[PDB]
RNA sequence: CACGUCCCUCUCCAAACGAGAGAACAUGCAUGGGCUGGCAUGAGCGCGUGGGGCCCCGAGGCGCUGAACCUUGAGGCCUCAUGCUGGGACU
RNA sequence: GGUAUCGUGAGGGUAGUACGAGGUACUCCCAUGCCGUGCCUCUGGUUUCUGGAGUUUGUCGAACGGCAAGUGCUCCGACGCUAUCGCACGGUGGUUAGCCAGUCCCAAGACCAGAUGCCCA
RNA sequence: GUUGGUUUUACCCUACUUAGCUGGAAAUUGCGAGAAAAAAAAAAUUUUUUAAAAUUUUUUUUUUUUUUACUUGGUACGAAAAAAA
RNA sequence: UGGUUGGCGUAGCAAAGAUCUAACGGAACGUUGGAUACUGGAGCGGGGAAGGAUUUCGUGCCAACGGCACUCGUACACGAGUUGU
């Protein structure tokens, strides 16, 4: 299961989505933004990044990705606005505020403590390239898991 | 073999790090002179042309009217707001310090902000309350002692008065601040000009005068990531060329085994700083309200205005003092262009020439504009249906 | 002064001249310092090495000189008056610049007539 | 201010371009035109009389 | 509510300097004065909320400026994206709605034939909580028309 | 948390994108007007090849009519007139 | 320590060139070419303001108004962009034409204890 | 001798060309400390002037608000009152 | 031989002109109306051969596939369906 056990089981909510069918590299970016954030400011960052009001700071999986001015917030020039990945993150954060609520915990004091998008087993599909070749297409679905303690 | 395409001393061709066109070097100080300011920020308006009688022994045009293009540069008075002294050092000039004016126009303090109106607007607030106190008056007094002592260079920190520019298109309300060197006499003389002039306006007509030249410096008009054909002037390749025409076909050789800094490459063209020399001042022009018959020369008496009929395109009326100087000026319309006293010898037979304008042009820029005057256009068409549908309404009232 | 170049080598300007030359074929422009690919270009007042391409055979196959006296390529006076011609024709002339015709046909340009004292006289008009 | 050969528009010192036809008038070797519209309108050999914005039109009316 | 109170002191920041300046100008030919032409001292926006969250503005939209040099076969679709962007600024609504009256008009000259102007009859409605319905207001001429909020 | 910067938003002298310049309730934006230009005399009704039985049909023409329309929009002018008017991030 | 502003200028780049005429055989003039740096008043070019007009076939029952012809086509056409196709400009000092310095261009990784504004929980 | 006879790939690294971001002076560390700084203050090296009297109170000066000269709308000096040093 | 990798969220997914709107649906692209175009009878029309062999049809479905998406599909599942003197 979780790479890191929550410090205080009763005070934290865990959530996860295995074989999430969003790009790993985009979801890798999208979930890492959240890793220290309070859940409401993380619900927010996504609602705002879903509006093209703010960007997810792509960091590791930059590549020749385009420069944006909304990335200044994050300390670098490159940034990006996944939607499929931002929605899955909200949809996994709903999962935990639900998990957090049942524990009697208060979702709006709750803080993201551990986000970890592992890359999942990949799905094959086929190209059909120039001179009779057939190279791979492969989605790179991510395993995202997280928990969110609220402070004591 | 043919000459090289482009001047390598204008390089890198990168975006200027400013836009205000600050003077790079002031003309060398001459003690024999009385003290004066050496530059003046002005806003490019647009161009026109003028007729003039060249009276230049030699040439086929002496005694003959010639149509020179002119740039009009609206020039609201700059305000001095502080003095600055430089002391020479073995490592190079160091500011001794600056004495700020007791008061600063908001347009100036706007300059220290990205969002003045959502700011606490505290700029020069401690100075204002401290320059008042005798403690801060003695401190200001000591700075001037340091100027009169350790300085080699006195410089006013002047700024543009955009409030007074009233241009509807020059959107800035931050003032265009800039040090303006005082070449002149002894440092006490320069301090004295500097401090008497330490909160006063400074019209161009004091700094400049007609027929004298001015060096201009303004960032040139921006063209973005220009290609090599437009950037350097290289020949484009023959149609049959494959990868593309608009390229330098050979950006290097085997050795040196890398592109040299001298081969032309696509990138920023325009919006480079430039100091262009020897621009004759065909007329200083007083503000339209003060001296309404601008562009009314001795030989063209109709009361008139330096601004064309449609206004300057993209700029509008020149509501202020204007410098009118021969030829092009670098930069787009409504850019702020610093223009200094000439650094060239200016003893040329041409440069010294007095320029008596025979006809400022005032036709519309926009279309061809065959009328010099809004009155004259009406004097052509006479009344027409807009008036009859107007005149009739007035009679009914 | 400056006269925007009008008649590059290879051009066939007409002979305005009295002579039996019917038209000139500019071969090169006298006084042409050359940049690399640039073609030499005669403009108004310019002397020009030209072979008559049509007209009396006696003129037909030797290089000749000819000043350009008019020009479709418009140019700007220092007076600010851009101006141009219906046609661009020259007149045959000696290396000295004395013209070999006895009387020019149409109008001669002002800066043809001013460079060439003899051309100016035979010119029916100056423009 | 020479006025245009066709439209009779006033043509000020920086404006318009002159044109010298081979078939010159002697009296008027150079024919000023204020605008390309005036010149093309002349190459059509339109008389200025029937084109309404020209002065020779307005004058007869 | 410190900002609302602070903004009132900020209004006085002008009214303090403005009041003093008007008297001096009264003490002292086309020069600008308080009574010359509008009021010299006051800011542009000094003349001026929560308007009823249910109105029916009617304003001309000058499309041709808004479509100049657009790709021809994209004109109509963006004439329609812009008429929404135009109206979202007024109604402050994320949910505008272009009724058949206005879609057909933007389109009745085909994609690229989009009319130079349009007199929309926009209307915010309560209930995407607030939504706007953007009607056409057919008219013989746009001259001398002006926006008419109601 | 201060000052403030930034984003969102608006403008463009900037601009591939970043950056830039500016704005920050501001004639800012919006329409409208006036202007400067463009084109070139709108719709509509009210001399004429002949033709059909005093009118009708008639290209074209005339008159109202330098009219009609267009005129800032990748971004003409005028304050001329009316209209509409902060949130987030960060330390 | 932030933020902001004005500057410093080590270092690096670096460019003006040629011809002709005049004047008197240097100086001094005056044009031009080339180069270079711009600019767009004018002039030319450019039009997807498809601006305005005309016009062809199809089409909307017709006039009007359009519309389709991948911008139908022709004329004029502003803004803008641009042309040696327009226009403006191209400066010194010191050392042995060179060369170096300057002017000119980038300029603090040249880490500027240069100045300066504001706040420093 | 003659005639006809596929000209492939940069999206890598560097060079270069523009374009950004951010660190950094034990060049990221040490607290390892070097300034082209100054060595009671200012004005005309020496002399004179700048809180006083018993922490608090009083007096003076400067700035802000209210009732002529600067390009001419908005800032300065005018006055008078209040606050701060 | 299997798996994995950098390049890389990159190169691209730019041939055939095009969608817009409202309502509804839906957990969120379809459906209908309108608008707008296109094909333009040697047709993205209506039938056949070869070939294919269930693709047909309805309901459902949308896990996978339909190189974006799908609420839709030639996909998936279930049930149907082809009639001759
Ligand atoms: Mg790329
Ligand atoms: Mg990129
Ligand atoms: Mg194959
Ligand atoms: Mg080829
Ligand atoms: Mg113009
Ligand atoms: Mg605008
Ligand atoms: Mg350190
Ligand atoms: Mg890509
Ligand atoms: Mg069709
Ligand atoms: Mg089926
Ligand atoms: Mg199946």
């Amino acid at each position: 299961h979780y790479s890191r056990k929550p410090q205080v089981s009763s005070k934290s909510a865990k959530a996860k989505v295995s074989d999430l069918r969003c790009h790993f590299k985009n979801t890798f970016e999208t979930a890492n933004v959240i890793n220290g954030m309070p859940l409401r400011k993380a619900q927010q960052l996504y609602r705002q990044v879903l509006a093209k009001t703010r960007c997810i700071p792509f960091k590791r999986y930059n590549g020749k990705i385009g420069r944006t001015a909304q990335a200044k917030e994050w300390g670098q020039t490159k940034g990006r606005w996944p939607r499929k990945s931002v929605v899955a993150m909200l949809s996994l954060l709903k999962n935990a505020e639900a998990n957090a609520i049942e524990k009697g915990l208060d979702p709006n004091k709750m803080v993201i403590k551990h986000v970890q998008v592992d890359q999942a087993a990949r799905m094959r599909r086929r190209t059909y390239r120039a001179h009779g070749r057939i190279t791979p297409y492969m989605c790179s679905p991510c395993h995202v898991q997280l928990f969110m303690t609220q402070p004591q | 073999e043919h000459p090289r395409h482009g001047h390598l001393g204008f390089l890198p061709r990168k975006r200027s790090r400013q836009i205000r066109g600050r003077v790079r070097s002031f003309p060398k100080d001459d003690p024999s002179q009385k003290p004066h300011l050496t530059s003046f920020m002005v806003f490019k308006a647009g161009m026109t042309h003028i007729v003039r009688d060249v009276d230049r022994p030699g040439s086929k045009v002496n005694k003959k009217e010639v149509v020179e293009p002119v740039t009009i540069l609206e020039a609201p008075p700059m305000v001095v707001v502080g003095i600055v002294g430089y002391r020479q050092t073995p490592v190079g000039h160091k500011t001794i310090g600056t004495v700020w004016a007791h008061h600063t126009s908001v347009e100036f303090r706007r300059r220290f902000y990205k969002n003045w109106k959502q700011s606490a607007q505290l700029a020069f607030t401690k100075r204002k309350q401290f320059a008042r106190t005798t403690e801060g008056r003695l401190a200001e007094a000591r700075t001037l002692k340091a100027f009169a002592k350790k300085a080699d260079i006195i410089r006013v920190v002047a700024h543009t008065q955009l409030r007074k520019l009233r241009n509807n298109r020059v959107g800035v309300k931050k003032a265009h601040v800039s040090e303006i060197q005082i070449n002149g006499g002894t440092i006490a003389e320069k301090i004295e000009l500097a401090k008497s002039l330490l909160e006063k306006e400074v019209r161009i007509d004091s700094i400049f005068q007609q027929s004298e030249t001015c060096d201009v410096c303004a960032v040139t008009k921006g063209h973005g990531f220009t290609g090599v054909v437009k950037r350097w002037g290289v020949a484009c390749l023959p149609r049959k060329t494959h990868r593309g025409l608009r390229k330098v076909a050979c950006i290097g050789a085997w050795h040196p085994a890398r592109v040299m800094y001298t081969v032309a490459r696509a990138g920023q063209h325009g919006y480079h700083h430039r100091t262009h020399l020897n621009k004759k001042i065909y007329q200083l022009g007083r503000a339209v309200s003060m001296e309404p018959n601008q562009a009314t020369t001795t030989y063209d008496l109709t009361a008139k205005s330096i601004t064309p009929m449609g206004g300057f395109v993209g700029y509008g009326t020149v509501r202020n003092d204007y410098i009118m100087l021969k030829g092009s000026v670098a930069g787009p319309r409504r850019r702020v262009i610093t223009l200094r006293r000439p650094m060239a010898p200016q003893t040329s037979r041409k440069l010294t020439e007095q320029i008596t304008l025979k006809f400022i042009d005032t036709s519309s820029k926009i279309g061809h504009g065959r009328f010099q005057t809004k009155k004259e256009k009406s004097q052509w068409f006479g009344p027409l249906k807009k008036d009859r549908i107007r005149r009739e309404e007035r009679l009914r009232k | 002064f400056r006269v925007s170049l009008a008649l590059p080598v290879g051009a066939v300007v007409n002979c305005a001249d009295n002579t039996g030359a019917k038209n000139l074929y500019i071969i090169s422009v006298k006084g042409y310092h050359g940049r690399l690919n640039r073609l030499p270009a005669a403009a108004l007042g310019d002397i020009v090495m030209a072979s008559v391409k049509k007209g009396k055979p006696e003129l037909r196959r030797k290089v000749l000189n000819a000043v350009i006296i008019r020009q479709r390529k418009s140019w700007r006076r220092k007076d600010g008056t851009v101006i141009y011609f219906e046609d661009n024709a020259g007149v045959i002339v000696n290396p000295k610049g004395e013209m070999k015709g006895s009387g020019i046909a149409g109008p001669v340009a002002k800066e043809a007539a001013d460079l060439w004292p003899k051309i100016s006289s035979h010119a029916p008009a100056i423009v | 201010t020479i006025d245009c050969e066709f439209s009779h528009f006033a043509v000020h010192p920086g404006h318009g371009r002159r044109y010298v036809p081979f078939a010159f008038l002697s009296t008027k070797p150079v024919l000023t035109f204020a605008r390309p519209k005036c010149f093309a309108m002349y190459m059509r050999k339109k008389n200025p009389r029937f084109v309404p914005w020209t002065r020779t039109y307005r004058r007869i009316n | 509510a410190l900002l609302d109170a602070r903004k009132k002191a900020i209004a006085s920041r002008k009214a303090r300097d403005d009041r003093r300046w008007k008297r001096v100008l009264a003490k002292m030919n086309t020069a600008e004065h308080s009574r010359v032409r509008g009021i010299t001292r006051a800011a542009l926006r000094k003349r001026t909320g929560r308007k009823p969250d249910n109105i029916t503005m009617e304003a001309t939209i000058h499309l041709s400026k808004l479509l100049k040099r657009k790709t021809f076969h994209k004109r109509a679709p963006i004439a329609i994206k812009r008429i929404k962007a135009f109206v979202a600024r007024l109604m402050k609504t994320k949910d505008n709605r272009i009724d058949a009256s206005l879609n057909t008009y933007v389109w009745h000259k085909g994609v690229k034939g989009v009319p130079g102007r349009v007199r929309v009859h926009v209307e915010r409605k309560s209930e995407k909580h607030f939504y706007t319905v953007i009607s056409n207001v057919p008219v013989a001429s746009f001259k001398n028309l002006t926006t008419k909020v109601t």
